[PDB]
């Protein structure tokens, strides 16, 4: 259903059965699925195409040429009917994608809230993006890729399937992530490889003195000691019991699979 | 999405 | 001429002298130039616009936002009559462009077969793109590049103008491909560089084992061997009279004129 | 006001307000703001968005999807009236996008003429572009960038925020410049490196033998003299009172905020 | 438009 | 389309 204090373009085609919420604006061009929920104050610009079982949140920002919900490049996808599922303020700009899951990948691909996909940022089937991630020019996740809270993905860097991008990451302009990228760690290059912790990112969204030191220690422990990470992974937790900040390492660590850069 | 890398 | 079974949205706009076949589907707000043919059963999913002199086969699928058979890019094209050729049951996807060939080029660009071309591939007036062929996301080749059968371009990768990309390759994500890569090759960085056959792709084939053998020993003779190309290209066609799968090479030497990436 | 000699398609949708020039094109599903002022024979071909206090001036051909004025990707802009301008006989391919400045860099992003933006090239707000420059496909300018006359960037380039690309400089493709280029100076690479004068260029534009050779010593001075820029800035401007073209070494200087390409 | 070049 | 390798 269409809330009556939602405007639809008269060029813009909204199925029968998608749901606008009140004082959304559907945008000249703009084509809306059946199976699509946009929330309130959610904005299509113009010439937007949003299909697929697709829910969009609150007060986002689509702009032209974006694809929200389309089928995805997997080869082994069959039209099965997979899901899209964005958050609340999101700012997506112009040609963004944003492609549906696939059944063998848990049929879900889903964004957070307070994101910016810039300009041709591209969000693979099976994708888990969280909350105020910025992922600028070109920057591109392949399927099965998590970009967890606060992470930053650089112009024109790619990121591997399957591959974690751990929370209050930077990942470098024109890199190529191949492996895990533990949380509050600096990344560049092809492939890329740890360039210390985002300490001025940790400054800027308050963390303490004492815990960006922590951090750093962990960072220690895992690219420095010349230990294992089995050796190191206890020791990392021994440190969380007096700076919880450590513990994204641990949980890091029971999600990674792809092992990490070194 | 399959990008190829190596 | 549009087939009575055609169907053709309200919004598009199909230009006089275009001709759409059988159960073939226009999407809304596309256009279609009149010196197009649009062969049985393809889609046009919406915002795509098809011009020049293109002739597209059966059954492909085009998404949004894609430019087929537009002007290209060359500074020396002046408007001539050149023309772009697509085969049958190609997945075009969003943003792509195909550009019309220049009359200095042989007036032609032709994509082949069952080829993928994700978001944003790029293929330049004059180049050849084989049958069951892979470009990923933002692959860009320039002008008068030949992409063989079963060739895969990884993600961001670009291939310069004339280069020959041999078939059964693929071409790392992230790379730069400024030589001819032979068939069979595994390639990866920026200028791209030679990282062995290519046997898992080869495998899935159904190229045999005394087949991998014998392009193995091909490879290692052009890499591996330290004599020269004219050296080894009668050992190379000597190894063809009994591995019929190493003539691949010989036809590509023939064809070859950027040299070979190294 | 719309002149009577220019083409507005009747799916077109031109905002009271927007100033259409004599003989000027707006074609299929274009969206035109009211702050717009459209040039000249200038040709929109379809489904492009112009709107921003932007203005274009004549004879520019704008290709599909391309988005020109809209809001930057700039975190703190928040609506201001920022602007465009973009000069004559620009070609503009498809995908590119040129947004407005922000208040805070001076509030205008500037194209000059004769320039061929590629597919997919981004110019960021508050940047600079001059006369008869390329940007290749994908090539990404950052905020605040400049690229002087004649310059080149490559294919999938990027350039940092507040760098300037000096005149008839040529950046390689799958390149990231994060420092100012000195005019007529090659660079390639991620970073960026210098690899010698732009010979081919400034021989093709016209530029004396004796010129080409002053440009050279003067590129000696600042990269292979061994001396700092602060010695060999008064070097450069004594060689400058004979060859002319060496002014343009003293004239980036003085321009130059972020050091040099080394 | 910040690419985050380092 | 040049993409201006060297």
């Amino acid at each position: 259903m269409i809330d009556k204090s939602a405007f639809v373009h008269p060029t813009a085609i909204v199925e029968e059965g998608a749901s606008i919420g009140a004082n959304a604006h559907i945008g000249p061009f703009c084509i809306v699925g059946p199976h699509v929920e946009i929330g309130e104050g959610t904005v299509l610009k113009s010439h937007v195409v949003v299909n697929g079982h697709t829910k969009i949140g609150r007060d986002n920002e689509i702009y032209q040429f974006a694809s929200i919900g389309e089928v995805n490049q997997d080869l082994k996808y069959a039209g099965e009917p997979t899901r899209v599922e964005i958050g609340d303020r999101n700012r997506i700009r112009e040609s963004v994608t944003i492609h549906r899951g696939t059944v063998q990948g848990g049929g879900l691909t889903k964004v957070g809230s307070d994101n910016l996909l810039m300009i041709n940022a591209h969000i693979a089937h099976d994708c888990t993006v969280g909350n105020r991630c910025i992922l600028a020019n070109n920057a591109t996740l392949a399927g099965h890729v998590s970009v967890d809270d606060f992470a930053i993905i650089g112009g024109m860097t790619a990121v591997h399937q399957f591959c974690i991008i751990g929370a209050h990451v930077m990942v470098g302009g024109c890199s190529g992530v191949a492996q895990d990228v533990p949380p509050y760690v600096i990344a560049q290059g092809n492939h890329a490889t740890p360039f210390g912790v985002n300490i001025e990112g940790l400054k800027r969204r308050g963390f303490s003195r004492e815990a960006i030191t922590a951090i750093r220690n962990a960072y220690k422990l895992i690219y420095r000691s010349g230990k294992t990470l089995d050796e190191v992974k206890p020791e990392i937790a021994e440190l969380a019991e007096t700076y919880p900040e450590v513990k994204a390492f641990t949980d890091f660590f029971a999600r990674s699979t792809r092992g990490l850069i070194r | 999405t399959n990008l190829y890398m190596l």
